């Protein structure tokens, strides 16, 4: 079964820059009639993918000349010569040359910007929640960049991961930061036992986490 | 020009079966493939199938055989995909596609429709003001929307004038129920000195709750 | 007729 690995999965970028995307074939994808059937689209959130090139290098019915497709065999290339904002989204290499066709995991463009720590808020459980037998502790990790990030739970100092939920937002449109939400769900009577509530957050700008905590007094 | 149109979001029970339409305009109908493609919001694009209606003939993924099942009609020039014993890992966008001649499996892309196979009935959110814990330029208060079914909820902030500083988080199963939370930054002056609340609108349980961040 | 993907498996 083919198979296509896109090299970079994200792919931070400034506007109207050099861009290059990579994909990979498990083997050679050159079809025994002779054409190379590889095809690079690009899906915008909420779309269908969209359809660039085709046939290796060939530029589809009306799209700009900033991008085009080179390589043969395994190893082949997207580029676009500037970035233009609509540019932006999740470009897919595709095989169509072996029985099943397959599509590489995606990279995707996304804006190149300044680095920015977490800003970090931690929440106790409403006492309505707790009222009725529930506890959910909630922590947000706010317009942070670059990207990738930990967040750690503490009760009382010590590390809890069971029944966590994390959630993510994509890209911002206005300022190019993401943001992270995470929510520790316990019953009333455990979260009842622990006085120290702490969240955590790992991020390339500082050496050392960023701790916000809540002692169970009020 | 090249159209193809789509059904629209179905809602199905675990078991039962599902059909998608998929109508085509601007071409010869019978000279081109029609293929499905599957996008699971986690998977990336997936190949479930093609039909010819030249000669009705359809080739399919392992994976799906006698999961799709794709028929077409000539007359009306629409495409159908039936799929049988819904699993929740059915729950994705379903997309029909048409080729080039000689050029490309996938040219021309429908919108898609959304499948969600579920077994929850609808439910009812419930709203729980998130108060900061400590005191003092920015503070942040937050909601938490939890356990509620179907998406779609809407979440805004002083009845939407408060806009800036808004994140609105996607949801997450929480045991066949779905929760989010919607976060807020202000400036310190404003609050807690001022009627900061959330307002939830669930279409489908059709209630609207309004939650005063109030301090602890 | 045919089908040009499926001439081409």
């Amino acid at each position: 079964d083919v198979l296509m690995t896109q090299t970079p999965l994200s792919l931070p970028v400034s506007l109207g820059d050099q861009a290059s995307i990579s994909c990979r074939s498990s083997q050679s994808i050159v079809h025994n009639n002779g054409n190379t059937y590889l095809d690079w689209s690009l899906q915008k959130p909420g779309q269908s993918p969209k359809l660039l090139i085709y046939k290796v290098s060939n530029r589809f019915s009306g799209v700009p000349d900033r991008f085009s497709g080179s390589g043969s065999g395994t190893d082949f290339t997207l580029k676009i010569s500037r970035v233009e904002a609509e540019d932006l989204g999740v470009y897919y290499c595709f095989q169509g040359s072996h029985v099943p066709p397959t599509f590489g995991g995606g990279t995707k463009l996304e804006i190149k910007r300044a680095d920015a720590a977490p800003t970090v808020s931690i929440f106790p459980p409403s006492s309505e929640q707790l009222t009725s037998g529930g506890a959910s502790v909630v922590c947000f990790l706010n317009n942070f960049y670059p990207k990738d990030i930990n967040v750690k739970w503490k009760i009382d100092g010590s590390e809890r991961q069971n029944g966590v939920l994390n959630s993510w937002t994509d890209q911002d449109s206005k300022d190019s930061t993401y943001s992270m939400s995470s929510t520790l769900t316990l019953t009333k009577d455990e979260y009842e036992r622990h006085n120290s509530y702490t969240c955590e957050a790992t991020h390339k700008t500082s050496t050392s986490p960023i701790v916000k905590s809540f002692n169970r007094n009020e | 020009q090249v159209q193809l149109r789509q059904s629209g979001p179905e809602l199905v029970k675990p078991g039962a079966s599902v059909r998608i339409s998929c109508k085509a305009s601007g071409y010869t109908f019978t000279s081109y493939y029609i293929h499905w493609v599957k996008q699971r919001p986690g998977q990336g694009l997936e190949w479930i199938g093609w039909i010819y209606p030249g000669n009705v003939n359809t080739k399919y993924n392992e994976k799906f055989k006698g999961k799709a099942t794709l028929t077409a009609d000539k007359s009306s020039s629409t495409a159908y995909m039936q799929l049988s014993s819904l699993t929740s890992e059915d729950s994705a966008v379903y997309f029909c596609a048409r080729d080039d001649y000689d050029g490309a499996w996938f040219a021309y892309w429908g919108q898609g429709t959304l499948v969600t196979v579920s077994a929850a009935k609808t439910t009812p959110p419930s709203v729980y003001p998130l108060a900061p814990g400590s005191a003092a330029s920015m503070v942040t208060l937050g909601c938490l929307v939890k356990g509620y079914f179907p998406e779609p909820v809407t979440v805004t902030w002083n009845s939407g004038s408060l806009s800036s500083g808004v994140h609105t988080f996607p949801a997450v199963l929480q045991s066949d129920l779905y929760t989010l939370s919607s976060s807020v930054t202000v400036p310190s002056s404003t609050w807690p000195s001022q009627t900061v609340t959330c307002n939830v609108a669930h279409p489908a349980s059709s209630t609207k709750v309004d939650k005063k961040i109030v301090p602890r | 007729n045919t089908g040009w993907l499926a001439g081409l498996f």
